[PDB]
C-alpha cells in the first residue's frame, strides 16, 4: 500500500489536470501522515489547493527525501514506476525518469541478504529498466544518462546488473537488437565506477573463454558459449573508448581476448575486435593515470597508424571494407596463424614500449601466464591461437614447457590418424619458432628442433610447410648465433641427435624415400625443394634464404668460399640454381 | 587531368583561370543518365579546380564579394546534395564528390567560408557532416571555437559511426588549436570506433570545458540552441545535457558591462525560450535541466518571459515554476516586487477602470 499509493500520488501530481494535482497532493499528505513518512518542506492536507502543472522539482524533492528517509518504498516504487512509465506519453516518460532517478541507490539494500525474493525483485526491476531502455528509442540518451548513470555509481549491484544485461543479450545473441543496445548501454554502467564494471565485464569474458575449455568443441564459433563471448566482445568495443579511463589494470586481459577473437566469427565481430585494439592503443596514448614518454607515445601513435593500414585489416579477417568502424556499428579467411603472429608481435611491441616506462606493472607476466594456460590446456579451438601467442610474447622458457609443446604436436598428429589437428600442428611449430631463440645456449633442443622442422615439412601440408620452414629458418639463425657450426658441419650436428633416434629415423627415411644417413645434404635439400612449389612467394623466398644459410654453413666449417662446389655444398648449389644470380654467375 | 598536371603547366593568371572555370562548370551542375554522368564529371572536375584555390571576383568590398561568390558555389553544392538525399552508386559518388568540392572550397577560402560551413555542420546528412568536420580538422591544425565545439559535441552523439569518429577528431583538433584544458586526455586518430551511447563522455567534456573555457559560453550556447532546432529528439536531448553546465557561465557576461554581451545573453535567453515553447516532448525535461539551472540575470529572464508572452504565455508561466526553485527567495522577491511596482505604476498614469 505505501509504495503503490505513493507512486500514484507522485505521478498524478505531474498531470495536466488541475483537480488531479490537488487530489494527488492530498493523497501524498494522507500517506505521509498514515505512514509517518518523514518529510522536509512540510505537507498540509486541504481541499481546493490549486497546484501548478510544472511542479517536477517539488515532486523530485519529495521523492529523494523519501528515498533517503523511507527506503522500503523503493522496491515497490521502481516496479510501479516502470509499469506507469511504459503506459504513459513521452512527456510523462521524461518526468517519470526524473522522479525515478534518486531511488536507485536503495536497490543495494535489498541485495545484501542473498535470499531469493528480495534479490529477485531487484533483478526484475533491473530487467524492466533494461526493457524500458530497449523500447523507448527516443528517450534513449535520457534513460542512459540519468537512470543508467545513477546505476553506474552503485558498485554492489553491478554483478546483478551485468547478469541482467548479459541474459537480456542472451535472448538472441549477436545480431539481436536486445544485445546491440545492451552493449551501447554498458558504457553508461561503467561511467560511474569504471574500474569495477569493466573488471567484471572483462572478468566474465576471461572466465567464459576458460569455460570453453571446461567442455571443448572442435571450432570456437560452434561452441556452447559462443553467444556469451560474442555479447561480451560487443560490450568490450563500446567500453573500449571509455577504457581510455580504464586500461591500466586490464591491458593484458584485453589482449588475451583479442588473441582468441582476432579474426573469428561473423564479419561484424571481426570489425568490432579490430576496433577494440584501435581504441585500446588510443587509450594507452591517453590515460590521465599513465605518464608514458614522448618515445613511448610516438610508438603508440605510429601503432595506431599501423593498425589503421590495410595490412592489419587482412590480419583481423577484414577484407572488402573501407572502414572497420562502419561495419562494427561467413567468408572466414580460414584463419592463418601467421596473421595472429603478426598482430601479437605488434601488440607485444606496444606492451614492451609501455613496460619500460611503467616498472611497477606485471602485464607481460600476466599475459604470459594467461596465454600459457590456454596454450597447454586441451581446447582445439583456442589452444592453437594461445600457443602462437605464448610463443610470441614469452621472455623465458623451460625444457618442461617444450616437452608439453612437442607432446601437443605429437598428439595433434595422432588426431590426424583418427583440419583442427593441422592448425594445432602449425601453431606448435610457430610456437617452437618463437620459443627456440629463448632456449638455453647448451640445450640439446636447438638441434632437436631442426628435426622437428624436417618432420613437419615431410607432412605435405601448405601451412605446415610454411611453419616448418619458418621454424627451420629461425633454427639455423639460432644455431649460428650459438656459434655451433664454426667447428662442425650441420650434417654432423644434426645426425648426432639422430643417432639414438636412428632406429626410428630409418623407418621414417624408408617411408619418405629420402635418406639422410646416405647423404645428409641432399635429403635436407629434398625437403627444401618442395618449398619452391609453395603457392606463396614469401615461402619460396624463405626457402631460398634457408638454402643460402645452409650453403654458407656447410662451407663455414671447412673455411671455404660459400660457392666452392664440393660433395656437401653441391646439393644446395643445385637447389639454388633457378633462384640465385650469385650461384648462376 | 589538366588540374593534376597543373603542377607541370604554366599560368599567367592561374587563380582567375580556375575561378572562371569553376564558374563555367558550375552552370552544368543541374538522357537523364548522361546528364547525371555530366553532373558527376563536372563535380570531379570542380573538386580538382577547387584544390588550394583562393576565390577571385572580377579591397574591403572584394572580401565581401569573395564571400558572396563563396555563398553561391556553396549553396549550389548544398542543393545538389539535397537532390541526392548502379543508379544508387552513381548518386552516392556524386554526393561524395560534392562533399569533397565543399571541402576543397573551404580549405582554401577560410575567411569567406567558415560561417557558411557551420551551416554544413548542422546539415541533415551525417556522411557529409563527418567529412566536413575532417575539413575543419585540416584548417584548425594548419592555423570558430564555439561553433566548431558544438558541431563536434553534437555529432559525437550520432547514430552514424563514421560521424562519431570524425567528430572526436574535430574535438581533438579544437582542443589542440585552442589549447582547451581537458581532463581524461584526448588523442587524435583515424578509425577510432566510438560507441553511439557516449552521452556521459560528451557531458563530462562539456562541463569541464564550461569551467575551463567560459569565453566560449555565449558563442557556444547560441550555436547549440540553433542546432536544437535542426536536430532529432535524441540529439535535442543530448544538447540539453551538454548545455546544462554552460548556462552557469552566462552570469559572467551580464556582470560584464558591454551592451553587446548583455544583448547576446538576452538573445540566448530568448532562443532558450523559443526552444522551450517549440520542443514540447522535451518540455518537462527542458524545464528540469535548463530552467532550474538558470534559476541559480533574473530580471532579464523575467522581462524576456513577459515580452515574449506579450501557448507562449502559458509556457512562460509554467516555466517560471522551475525558475523559482533556484534561490526561491530572490526569484519570488523580484516577481512580487515587479507586481507591487507595476501596481504603483498604474497610479503614475491613472485610468478610470483597472
Amino acid at each position: 500500500v505505501p509504495g503503490t499509493l505513493l507512486n500514484i500520488a507522485l505521478l498524478n501530481l505531474g498531470s495536466s489536470d488541475p483537480s488531479l494535482r490537488s487530489a494527488a497532493y492530498n493523497l501524498l499528505c494522507a500517506l505521509t501522515c498514515t505512514f509517518n513518512l518523514k518529510i522536509e518542506g512540510q505537507l498540509l492536507e486541504t481541499s481546493g489547493l490549486c497546484i501548478p502543472a510544472n511542479n517536477t522539482l517539488f515532486i523530485v524533492s519529495i521523492s529523494k527525501t523519501l528515498a533517503a528517509n523511507e527506503p522500503h518504498l523503493t522496491l515497490e516504487f521502481l516496479e510501479e514506476c516502470i509499469s506507469g512509465f511504459s503506459k504513459s506519453s513521452i512527456e510523462l516518460k521524461h518526468l517519470c525518469l526524473e522522479y525515478m532517478t534518486p531511488w536507485l541507490s536503495n536497490l543495494v539494500r535489498f541485495c545484501k541478504h542473498n535470499d531469493d525474493a528480495k534479490r529477485q525483485r531487484v533483478t526484475a526491476i533491473l530487467d524492466k529498466l533494461i526493457t524500458m531502455t530497449i523500447n523507448e528509442k527516443q528517450m534513449y540518451p535520457s534513460i542512459q544518462a540519468k537512470i543508467w548513470g545513477s546505476l553506474g555509481q552503485i558498485t554492489d549491484l553491478l554483478d546483478v546488473v551485468l547478469d541482467s544485461f548479459i541474459k537480456t543479450s542472451a535472448t538472441g545473441g549477436l545480431g539481436s537488437i536486445k544485445a546491440e543496445v545492451m552493449a551501447d548501454t554498458a558504457v553508461a554502467l561503467a561511467s560511474g565506477n569504471v574500474k569495477l564494471v569493466s573488471s567484471k565485464v572483462i572478468g566474465r569474458m576471461c572466465k567464459i573463454i576458460d569455460k570453453t575449455c571446461l567442455s571443448p568443441t572442435p571450432t570456437l564459433e560452434q561452441h556452447l558459449m559462443w553467444d556469451d563471448i560474442a555479447i561480451l566482445a560487443r560490450y568490450m568495443l563500446m567500453l573500449s573508448f571509455n577504457n581510455s579511463l580504464d586500461v591500466a589494470a586490464h591491458l593484458p586481459y584485453l589482449f588475451h581476448v583479442v588473441t582468441f577473437l582476432v579474426a573469428t566469427g561473423p564479419l561484424s565481430l571481426r570489425a568490432s575486435t579490430h576496433g577494440l585494439v584501435i581504441n585500446i592503443i588510443h587509450s594507452l596514448c591517453t590515460c590521465s593515470q599513465l605518464h608514458f614518454s614522448e618515445e613511448t607515445k610516438q610508438v603508440l601513435r605510429l601503432s595506431l597508424t599501423e593498425f589503421s593500414l590495410p595490412k592489419f585489416y587482412l590480419l583481423f579477417g577484414i577484407s572488402k571494407v573501407k572502414s572497420a568502424a562502419v561495419i562494427a556499428f561467413y567468408e572466414r579467411e580460414t584463419f592463418a596463424l601467421t596473421s595472429l603472429e603478426t598482430v601479437t608481435e605488434a601488440l607485444l611491441e606496444i606492451m614492451e614500449a609501455c613496460m619500460r616506462d611503467i616498472p611497477t606493472c606485471k602485464w607481460l607476466d600476466q599475459w604470459t601466464e594467461l596465454a600459457q594456460r590456454f596454450a597447454f590446456q586441451y581446447n582445439p579451438s583456442l589452444q592453437p591461437r594461445a600457443l602462437v601467442v605464448f610463443g610470441c610474447i614469452s621472455k623465458r622458457v623451460s625444457h618442461g614447457q617444450i616437452k608439453q609443446i612437442i607432446r601437443i604436436l605429437s598428439k595433434a598428429l595422432e588426431s590426424c590418424l583418427k583440419y583442427n589437428s593441422q592448425v594445432l600442428i602449425e601453431a606448435t611449430v610457430i610456437a617452437l619458432t618463437k620459443l627456440q631463440p629463448l632456449l638455453n645456449k647448451d640445450s640439446p633442443l636447438h638441434k632437436a628442433l631442426f628435426w622437428v622442422a624436417v618432420a613437419v615439412l615431410q607432412l605435405d601440408e601448405v601451412n605446415l610447410y610454411s611453419a616448418g620452414t619458418a621454424l627451420l629458418e629461425q633454427n639455423l639463425h639460432t644455431l649460428d648465433s650459438l656459434r655451433i657450426f664454426n667447428d662442425k658441419s650441420p650434417e654432423e650436428v644434426f645426425m648426432a641427435i639422430r643417432n639414438p633416434l636412428e632406429w626410428h629415423c630409418k623407418q621414417m627415411d624408408h617411408f619418405v624415400g629420402l635418406n639422410f644417413n646416405s647423404n645428409f645434404n641432399f635429403a635436407l635439400v629434398g625437403h627444401l625443394l618442395k618449398g619452391y612449389r609453395h603457392p606463396s612467394p614469401a615461402i619460396v623466398a624463405r626457402t631460398v634464404r634457408i638454402l643460402h644459410t645452409l650453403l654458407t654453413l656447410v662451407n663455414k666449417h671447412r673455411n671455404c668460399d660459400k660457392f666452392e662446389v664440393n660433395t656437401q655444398s653441391v646439393a644446395y648449389l643445385a637447389a639454388l640454381l633457378t633462384v640465385s644470380e650469385e650461384v648462376r654467375s | 587531368v589538366m588540374m593534376a598536371r597543373r603542377d607541370d603547366l604554366s599560368f599567367c593568371q592561374e587563380m582567375k583561370f580556375r575561378n572562371k572555370m569553376v564558374e563555367y562548370l558550375t552552370d552544368w551542375v543541374m538522357v537523364k543518365c548522361l546528364t547525371r554522368d555530366l553532373d558527376q564529371a563536372s563535380m570531379e572536375a570542380v573538386v580538382s579546380l577547387l584544390a588550394g584555390l583562393p576565390l577571385q571576383p572580377e579591397g574591403v568590398e572584394l572580401m565581401e564579394a569573395k564571400s558572396q561568390l563563396f555563398l553561391k558555389y556553396f549553396t549550389l553544392f548544398m542543393n545538389l546534395l539535397n537532390d541526392c538525399s548502379g543508379m544508387s552508386r552513381r548518386l552516392a559518388s556524386l554526393r561524395h564528390c560534392t562533399v569533397l568540392a565543399m571541402s576543397n572550397l573551404l580549405n582554401a577560402n577560410v575567411d569567406s567560408g567558415l560561417m557558411h560551413s557551420i551551416g554544413l555542420g548542422y546539415h541533415k546528412d551525417l556522411q557529409t557532416r563527418a567529412t566536413f568536420m575532417e575539413v575543419l580538422t585540416k584548417i584548425l591544425q594548419q592555423g570558430v571555437p564555439g561553433t566548431l565545439l558544438n558541431i563536434a559535441l553534437l555529432n559525437l552523439g550520432s547514430s552514424d559511426p563514421s560521424l562519431r569518429s570524425a567528430a572526436y577528431n574535430l574535438l581533438c583538433a579544437l582542443t589542440c588549436t585552442f589549447n582547451l584544458k581537458i581532463e581524461g586526455q584526448l588523442l587524435e586518430t583515424s578509425g577510432l570506433c566510438i560507441p553511439a551511447n557516449n552521452t556521459l563522455f560528451i557531458v563530462s567534456i562539456s562541463k569541464t570545458l564550461a569551467a575551463n573555457e567560459p569565453h566560449l559560453t555565449l558563442e557556444f550556447l547560441e550555436e547549440c540552441i540553433s542546432g536544437f532546432s535542426k536536430s532529432s529528439i535524441e540529439l535535442k536531448h543530448l544538447c540539453l545535457e551538454y548545455m546544462t553546465p554552460w548556462l552557469s557561465n552566462l552570469v559572467r557576461f551580464c556582470k560584464h558591462n558591454d551592451d553587446a554581451k548583455r544583448q547576446r545573453v538576452t538573445a540566448i535567453l530568448d532562443k532558450l525560450i523559443t526552444m522551450t515553447i517549440n520542443e514540447k516532448q522535451m518540455y518537462p525535461s527542458i524545464q528540469a535541466k535548463i530552467w532550474g539551472s538558470l534559476g541559480q540575470l533574473l530580471d532579464v529572464v523575467l522581462d524576456s518571459f513577459i515580452k515574449t508572452s506579450a501557448i507562449k504565455a502559458e509556457v512562460m508561466a509554467d516555466t517560471a515554476v522551475a525558475l523559482a526553485s533556484g534561490n526561491v527567495k530572490l526569484v519570488s522577491s523580484k516577481v512580487i516586487g515587479r507586481m507591487c511596482k507595476i501596481i504603483d505604476k498604474t497610479c503614475l498614469s491613472p485610468t478610470p477602470t483597472l
